[PDB]
């Protein structure tokens, strides 16, 4: 649940409709690409140090 | 719709997710339908009947 509304996927279709659920599952994939990358970020300092 | 297949999905009282089920142990109030694991999810059960 990182995004405002995630359950799991933002408002498939059960939750919303078209128009506002693609700005709201463009919301939670943009928090999740900046999580990724922070994992990514992460893994090269230990590997670094590794 | 009933617990024929123990496949893949299924659509629970409140919640609607895809999930592999079997008849497990006996964890969970039994007062609740939906029993989680301290996160969003629910390892919980069908409750059904």
């Amino acid at each position: 649940t990182f995004g405002a509304i995630s359950a799991s996927i933002g408002d498939i279709i059960q939750r919303l409709d078209v128009l506002e659920q693609d700005a709201q599952i463009d919301r939670l994939i943009n928090g999740r690409l900046t999580t990724l990358n922070a994992f990514v970020a992460q893994q090269l300092v230990r590997s670094e140090s590794a | 719709a009933s617990q024929l297949g123990n496949c893949v999905e299924y659509s629970l009282y409140g919640v609607s997710g895809r999930g592999v089920f079997q008849n497990c142990t006996a964890v969970g109030v039994r007062q609740q339908r939906f029993v989680y694991d301290a996160y969003q999810n629910l390892v919980g059960y069908y409750s059904d009947d």
